[PDB]
RNA sequence: CGCGACCUCAGAUCAGACGUGGCGACCCGCUGAAUUUAAGCAUAUUAGUCAGCGGAGGAGAAGAAACUAACCAGGAUUCCCUCAGUAACGGCGAGUGAACAGGGAAGAGCCCAGCGCCGAAUCCCCGCCCCGCGGCGGGGCGCGGGACAUGUGGCGUACGGAA
RNA sequence: UAAGGCUAAAUACCGGCACGAGACCGAUAGUCAACAAGUACCGUAAGGGAAAGUUGAAAAGAACUUUGAAGAGAGAGUUCA
RNA sequence: ACCCACCCGACCCGUCUUGAAACACGGACCAAGGAGUCUAACACGUGCGCGAGUCGGGGGCUCGCACGAAAGCCGCCGUGG
RNA sequence: UGGAGCCGCCGCAGGUGCAGAUCUUGGUGGUAGUAGCAAAUAUUCAAACGAGAACUUUGAAGGCCGAAGUGGAGAAGGGUU
RNA sequence: CGACUCUUAGCGGUGGAUCACUCGGCUCGUGCGUCGAUGAAGAACGCAGCUAGCUGCGAGAAUUAAUGUGAAUUGCAGGACACAUUGAUCAUCGACACUUCGAACGCACUUGCGGCCCCGGGUUCCUCCCGGGGCUACGCCUGUCUGAGCGUCGCU
C-alpha cells in the first residue's frame, strides 16, 4: 500500500529472476584472460600491426550522430579500384574490404582513397622468400623495423 | 625360488606351459594344506605361487599378443583387439590426411593470394 | 571336495581323472548354503578311497 | 613468502597431503641431519634415515650423546626404533620407543651404491648454488 | 478387519530382484521395473528427484572404464609404447 | 522358501557371509576408529533385500 | 493439424488453455518428415528435403540423407563438414532448412526474438539480471 | 547470497585526496610516533636517500 | 519359350563400414502448467517459466543482409555498456516491454544448383609391387569390377562471371 | 535479393578431471553426509533417510598380590596427570 | 553476598483484550538452536568530494597478483547517464 | 579446576544478545518402586549338575491337548532359524 | 538432635553444554574440457594366510608387466630377498589382463533351450557322448551373390 506521496513505481521482480542473477566476479579474471590472449596475438603476428587491419573513414548515419565520423568495417570495392589495389590482395596487406558499402558521395570516396594510398606508402611488405624479389621493400626498412605498431592503425581523429 | 618377468621372455613357449603347470601344482598343495592346517610356513607360499603364476600367464600372453601384431602389421584389416583403441569419438575423427584435403579452388586461393609478412610506418 | 559353481559332474569327473590319475564310478554334487559347489566323487571298486586321501594329503 | 601460485599454503591442504603421504613420499619427510662432522665431509645437511643408521638421539627424555643403531623405520608411524632406546612395560617386556626422525642425528650411514650416488646429487647441487652466488 | 487381522495375508510378493538396476522393484506381472523400467532401453530418470538422480549418477558406482580413461587422457591418450627400457 | 531359484540362494549365501563378527586383530592395527561390525542382521528382527 | 492429447478434453486449467482442436504444431509438416526419415536411419544424416505430392490425407515428402563414412563423402573435401560430429541429428536440434523455418530467425525487424542465437537465448539474455561488481 | 554488493567503489578525486592526506601526515613526526613507529633517532623525517 | 537388357523390388550368419545406451552445469528443437499477483475473478499475470519428450558439443546456437536507415548515411554473427523501464502492449488495471543509432570485446570470410564450356576430363571397391604404417596414406602398375549422362569432376555464383 | 549450404573469435558453464583462494561455517554449524553415508533403518513400490569427531607426547592401555562364580572392588604400578 | 527470624508489603508470567490472578489460551525442568535479512527502485535527511557541471561504468594500458582477483593511470574523461 | 591460546584501544563487518512460538534437537524430574507382569483347569516329591535352582535335566506321581490335536507332514513366507 | 521436607555450600554421580582443536564442508576463481557394440554408466557375484565393513581389484581377482624410486610392509604371523641386485616398498601406468547381468547381441530369463563350422578325449568321420574353441541382435549405407514381377523393351 502507498503511503503519501512517491513515484508510483513498477519494478519487474516477479518472475524467478535469481534463478537468473548473473554475477561479475569473472570480470577480474576475464579482463586479464582478454589482455594475455591479446599480447599472445601480436607475438603471433610478429611485425604486423596488433591493432588488425586498417580501416575506412566513415560518418555515422542519422542527424544525431552524422557530424561525428568512425572507423566503418572495411573499404569499399570502387576505393580499392581507384587506388589501384586488387580486391582479393587488400585482405593479403592487411587492408578491410567491405564489398556492401555502396558509395554516394565524392567527398567520402577521395579521402579513403587518400587513406590507402597513404598506408601503401608507410607500409613495409617483407618478401616471401629471405631472397628478395619486386616489390619486397629494402633490407634498411625491413631491420630499421620489424616494429609492431600499438593502437589502431593510422587512427581518426574527428 | 624367485620366478622373475625377466629369465621368462627368453623362454620357449612350452617350457613356459610347464613351469605353469608346476606352479598350478604347487597352488593346489598349499590349498591342501590350507584346510589341514598345515603351517604358517606354507600358508606364506599361496600368495608367492599365486602371484608367480600370474607372472607367468603375463608373460605368456604378452608374448602371443606380440606376435600376433607383428603378424598384421602391414595389412589393411586387422582384428579389433590388435586395432588402436583411443576413445570411441576419437575412432571417428577424419583420417589424418582426410581432414587436410584442400579442395582445387582453395589450393589456387593459397597460391595466387598468400597472407604476406607486412609492418607499417615506414 | 570343494568344486567350482560353473562345473558340471562331466567336468569334475574329467578332472578328478585328469590331476590325481584316478578313476571315478560317479560324481554326485551339491550347493552349499555359503556359494561354494561341494562333490561327492564316488571312485570305482578298483580303488581305495583312504589310500588316495593320503596320497593327496587329507586323513 | 611463496609466489609460485600452484602451492598451498593452506592448513587443511598441507597436513592432508602430510598425513595420507604415501611410502616413498614419507621416506623424504622422515629426513634426519648429519653430524657436523660429516656435513665438513659430504657437503650435505642431512639425508633420509634408515633402517640401520648410527644415530645419536638429540631432543626428548632420551636426549643423550649415546650412538644407538637404527632398529627399524615405521612409516606409518612417522617414527624410527633405536637400538637401547626403549622402555620397560608392566610386564618386564622392553618395547622399542618411537623418536621422529628429525629429532635425531646421524652419526654413521649405512653407505650402499645408491646412498653413495645420492650424497654424490646433492653435493653437486649445493656447489652449482654457491658457485651461482659468487 | 481393514489393519492387523488383514496383515496376516501378506503371503505373496510384487516385485523381486530387477536385474539391471539390481533393485527390488522389477514387478512381476507388469515385468518391468519402476526404477529403470529394466525392458525399457533407455534408464528411468526424472527431474523431480533430484536426491534420487544423485543416488545413481556416474561417480557413484565402480567407473571402472571411466576412472582409467581420465588417466589415459591426462598424460595424452598414448597407445601402443612403452617407457625406455633399462 | 525350500523352493529357491538360485538366483535367490546366492544373494542369500552372500547375505549369509556378511554377518560374521569383526576379527579381533583389526582392532590392534594402527589407525583403527571400528569396535564392532554394527552391520550384523538377526533373522528375527530386520527381514532382508527382499 | 494437432489436437491436443488430453483424455476427453479435461486440459483441467484456466479458460485461456480450454483448446484442444483448433490448435497447431510449432514444427512444419516438412520437419516432421526429415526428423522421421533421421530417426529411422540413425547413421545417416539429414541434409535436406523436398516435397513430391499431397492427399487430404498425407503428403509426401523425400529426405536426401547422406552417410558420413562412406569414403567418397569423407575424402569429397567440400562435403566433409558432414562427417563433423556437430552435425549429428541436424533435423532433431532444428537445423535443415524447414527446421529452421519454425525457429523464426532472420535479419531485420521482423524477428527480434532471435537476437542472440535463437527464441530461447534472447529471452535468457534479457531476464538476466547483470549483478555488477560495483553497481 | 552471493550478489551481496561487496564491492564499493569511491570518486577518484576523493581517492586522491586520501592519499593526498596520507603524504601530508608522513611527515609531521607527532603523526608518525603516533602511530607507533619508532622514529625517535631518524635523521630528517621525509627520509629521502640517494638512489644507489 | 527360351535367352538377353534395364526398372522396381526381395533374401543372405554375403564383404566392409556405421547407428543403438549413458551423462546432462552450460546448448539446440519441441511440449507446457498451476500455485501466485490483480487485495474477488474469467482476459491478463505467474510464463514460453517448473515438470514432460527429443538431440549435441567443448562449447552449442547464430552468421556473411530479400539488414538498418531516411543520414553529409551505416554494412555478417555473438558479447558488454548504453539506448530504456523508453516506443509499444494491457479488464490502458495489475502489470509487461523491445529495436536502431553511439561506444566497446572480437573480427574472417566462403561454397553450390543453375546458366555455360571442357572425349566423365570424376568417384568407389578390387588385385600386384616400393615406401609409410598405434589418427590406413602416398607412388606406380593391371582390358580387374562397379558408380555415373535421370549428370561426377575443373573453371564459376551476384562483391558480378565467362569467353 | 528470399524459397540451397559451410565458417574460427570475443560468449555460456551449480555436471566432469585437476588446481588455487576466502573479513564463510567450526560437529544441533558447514553439504544429507568431518566417522565403514546415500550407510544403517523404513516403505510392496515410487521413494524416504538418520545418529555418530577428540585417552595420551608416547600405549607407557594398569605386571603382580588379594576378596569374589563373575561383573566388580582393595593395594601395587604407568603417566606431569 | 549464605542461612534463619520477625513486622509491613506482596495473586503468575507471556499474550489478545474496553477489561486477566482468572473458571481465557501457551508454559513439567535444563542445555544448545531460534525470527525484521539481503538485492533492486524510489523519496527525504545527514557526511564527504567536485561544482554548471558531475560521473564511472563498460573497455583498455600497467604483472607471474604473495598480499591483487586489489592499487594506479586513460584526447577512452566522456559514447553515454 | 583446566591445560594452549587469548585480550585492551581506534576503525570496519555481521548468520550479534531469548522465557515463551501446542517452537526445534538433546537431556532430566515429579508422577512411582506406582499402574502393572489375571484369557485358555495343574501342579507335587526325590535326585543330578551346578558358586547359585520355584523355572534346567532324569526318575516317580498328578493333570491337560483328546486324532476338526497342543500329534505326524508340506504349500507360501522366512533364510541358517 | 531424632524421620521427612526446604535452603545454601563441599565432594561424588547423571548428563554432554561450554571452550580449544579440524585430513569436512560452503563460496569465488583458474586451466582443461575426455564415456560407449574394441561392450559405457549402473548392478551382480566373486577375490586377503588370518578380513566382517569401507576401500582396491576380476578366476593373472588387496592385483601381473613395465618405468621411476631405492629398503621396507608391518595388527600378528610368516617369509622372502644377498637392498654391490631389474631391487623390498611406494608412485606412475605405455604392455597385458578384465567373472556375470546391463544399449546388451542365437532365443529365452528358468539361469532354461538351442543351431551351425573347427579342435582334444570319444571315434578311428560312427554318428552319438563328453570337454574346448569360433560364429549365430535389430536397424542402416556402399558394394557382392541368389532371385521375383500379365513392370518396360530386344533378339529369337
Ligand atoms: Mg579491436
Ligand atoms: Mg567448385
Ligand atoms: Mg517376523
Ligand atoms: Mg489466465
Ligand atoms: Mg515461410
Ligand atoms: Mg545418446
Ligand atoms: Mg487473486
Ligand atoms: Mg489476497
Ligand atoms: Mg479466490
Ligand atoms: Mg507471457
Ligand atoms: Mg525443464
Ligand atoms: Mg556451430
Ligand atoms: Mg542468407
Ligand atoms: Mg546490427
Ligand atoms: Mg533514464
Ligand atoms: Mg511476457
Ligand atoms: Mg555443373
Ligand atoms: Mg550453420
Ligand atoms: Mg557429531
Ligand atoms: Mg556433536
Ligand atoms: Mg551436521
Ligand atoms: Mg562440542
Ligand atoms: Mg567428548
Ligand atoms: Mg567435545
Ligand atoms: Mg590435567
Ligand atoms: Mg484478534
Ligand atoms: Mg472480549
Ligand atoms: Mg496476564
Ligand atoms: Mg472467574
Ligand atoms: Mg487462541
Ligand atoms: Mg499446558
Ligand atoms: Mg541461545
Ligand atoms: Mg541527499
Ligand atoms: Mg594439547
Ligand atoms: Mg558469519
Ligand atoms: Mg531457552
Ligand atoms: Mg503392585
Ligand atoms: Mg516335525
Ligand atoms: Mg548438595
Ligand atoms: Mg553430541
Ligand atoms: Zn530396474
Amino acid at each position: 500500500a502507498p503511503s503519501r506521496n512517491g513515484m508510483i513505481l513498477k519494478p519487474h521482480f516477479h518472475k524467478d529472476w535469481q534463478r537468473r542473477v548473473a554475477t561479475w566476479f569473472n570480470q577480474p579474471a576475464r579482463k586479464i584472460r582478454r589482455r594475455k590472449a591479446r599480447q599472445a596475438r601480436a607475438r603471433r603476428i610478429a611485425p604486423r600491426p596488433a591493432s588488425g587491419p586498417l580501416r575506412p573513414i566513415v560518418r555515422c548515419p542519422t542527424v544525431r550522430y552524422h557530424t561525428k565520423v568512425r572507423a566503418g568495417r572495411g573499404f569499399s570495392l570502387e576505393e580499392l579500384r581507384v587506388a589501384g589495389i586488387h580486391k582479393k590482395v587488400a585482405r593479403t596487406i592487411g587492408i578491410s574490404v567491405d564489398p556492401r558499402r555502396r558509395n554516394k558521395s565524392t567527398e567520402s570516396l577521395q579521402a579513403n582513397v587518400q587513406r590507402l594510398k597513404e598506408y601503401r606508402s608507410k607500409l613495409v611488405l617483407f618478401p616471401r622468400k629471405p631472397s628478395a624479389p619486386k616489390k619486397g621493400d629494402s633490407s634498411a626498412e625491413e631491420l630499421k623495423l620489424a616494429t609492431q605498431l600499438t593502437g589502431p592503425v593510422m587512427p581518426i581523429r574527428n | 625360488a624367485k620366478i622373475k618377468a625377466r629369465d621368462l621372455r627368453g623362454k620357449k613357449k612350452e617350457e613356459l606351459l610347464k613351469q605353469l603347470d608346476d606352479l598350478k601344482v604347487e597352488l593346489s598343495q598349499l590349498r591342501v594344506a590350507k584346510v589341514t592346517g598345515g603351517a604358517a610356513s606354507k600358508l606364506s607360499k599361496i600368495r608367492v605361487v599365486r602371484k608367480s603364476i600370474a607372472r607367468v600367464l603375463t608373460v605368456i600372453n604378452q608374448t602371443q599378443k606380440e606376435n600376433l601384431r607383428k603378424f598384421y602389421k602391414g595389412k589393411k584389416y586387422k582384428p579389433l583387439d590388435l586395432r588402436p583403441k583411443k576413445t570411441r569419438a576419437m575412432r571417428r575423427r577424419l583420417n589424418k590426411h582426410e581432414e587436410s584435403l584442400k579442395t582445387k579452388k582453395q589450393q589456387r586461393k593459397e597460391r595466387l593470394y598468400p597472407l604476406r609478412k607486412y609492418a607499417v610506418k615506414a | 571336495f570343494i568344486v567350482d559353481v560353473k562345473a558340471n559332474k562331466h567336468q569334475i569327473k574329467q578332472a578328478v581323472k585328469k590331476l590325481y590319475d584316478i578313476d571315478v564310478a560317479k560324481v554326485n554334487t551339491l550347493i552349499r548354503p555359503d556359494g561354494e559347489k561341494k562333490a561327492y566323487v564316488r571312485l570305482a571298486p578298483d580303488y581305495d578311497a583312504l589310500d588316495v586321501a593320503n596320497k593327496i594329503g587329507i586323513i | 613468502m611463496k609466489f609460485n601460485p600452484f602451492v598451498t599454503s593452506d592448513r587443511s591442504k598441507n597436513r592432508k597431503r602430510h598425513f595420507n603421504a604415501p611410502s616413498h613420499i614419507r621416506r623424504k619427510i622422515m629426513s634426519s641431519p648429519l653430524s657436523k662432522e660429516l656435513r665438513q665431509k659430504y657437503n650435505v645437511r642431512s639425508m633420509p634415515i634408515r633402517k640401520d643408521d648410527e644415530v645419536q638421539v638429540v631432543r626428548g627424555h632420551y636426549k643423550g650423546q649415546q650412538i644407538g643403531k637404527v632398529v627399524q623405520v615405521y612409516r606409518k608411524k612417522y617414527v624410527i626404533y633405536i637400538e637401547r632406546v626403549q622402555r620397560e612395560k608392566a610386564n618386564g617386556t622392553t618395547v622399542h620407543v618411537g623418536i621422529h626422525p628429525s629429532k635425531v642425528v646421524i652419526t654413521r650411514l649405512k653407505l650402499d651404491k645408491d646412498r653413495k650416488k645420492i650424497l654424490e646429487r646433492k653435493a653437486k647441487s649445493r656447489q652449482v648454488g654457491k658457485e651461482k652466488g659468487k | 478387519t481393514k489393519g492387523t487381522s488383514s496383515f496376516g495375508k501378506r503371503r505373496n510378493k510384487t516385485h523381486t530382484l530387477c536385474r539391471r538396476c539390481g533393485s527390488k522393484a522389477y514387478h512381476l506381472q507388469k515385468s518391468t521395473c519402476g526404477k529403470c523400467g529394466y525392458p525399457a532401453k533407455r534408464k528411468r530418470k526424472y527431474n523431480w528427484s533430484a536426491k534420487a538422480k544423485r543416488r545413481n549418477t556416474t561417480g557413484t558406482g565402480r567407473m571402472r572404464h571411466l576412472k582409467i580413461v581420465y588417466r589415459r587422457f591426462r598424460h595424452g591418450f598414448r597407445e601402443g609404447t612403452t617407457p625406455k627400457p633399462k | 522358501s525350500s523352493h529357491k531359484t538360485f538366483r535367490i540362494k546366492r544373494f542369500l549365501a552372500k547375505k549369509q557371509k556378511q554377518n560374521r563378527p569383526i576379527p579381533q586383530w583389526i582392532r590392534m592395527k594402527t589407525g583403527n576408529k571400528i569396535r564392532y561390525n554394527s552391520k550384523r542382521r538377526h533373522w528375527r528382527r530386520t527381514k532382508l533385500g527382499l | 493439424g494437432r489436437k491436443r492429447p488430453v483424455p476427453k478434453g479435461a486440459t483441467y486449467g484456466k479458460p485461456v488453455h480450454h483448446g484442444v482442436n483448433q490448435l497447431k504444431f510449432a514444427r512444419s509438416l516438412q520437419s516432421v518428415a526429415e526428423e522421421r526419415a533421421g530417426r529411422h536411419c540413425g547413421a545417416l544424416r539429414v541434409l535436406n528435403s523436398y516435397w513430391v505430392g499431397e492427399d487430404s490425407t498425407y503428403k509426401f515428402f523425400e529426405v536426401i540423407l547422406i552417410d558420413p563414412f562412406h569414403k567418397a563423402i569423407r575424402r569429397n573435401p567440400d562435403t566433409q563438414w558432414i562427417t563433423k560430429p556437430v552435425h549429428k541429428h541436424r533435423e532433431m536440434r532444428g537445423l535443415t532448412s524447414a527446421g529452421r523455418k519454425s525457429r523464426g530467425l532472420g535479419k531485420g525487424h521482423k524477428f527480434h526474438h532471435t537476437i542472440g542465437g535463437s527464441r530461447r537465448a534472447a529471452w535468457r539474455r534479457r531476464n538476466t539480471l547483470q549483478l555488477h561488481r560495483y553497481r | 547470497k552471493t550478489w551481496r554488493r561487496w564491492h564499493r567503489r569511491v570518486n577518484t578525486t576523493q581517492k586522491r585526496y586520501a592519499i593526498c592526506s596520507a603524504l601530508a601526515a608522513s611527515a609531521l613526526p607527532a603523526l608518525v610516533m603516533s602511530k607507533g613507529h619508532r622514529i625517535e633517532e631518524v635523521p630528517e623525517l621525509p627520509l629521502v636517500v640517494e638512489d644507489k
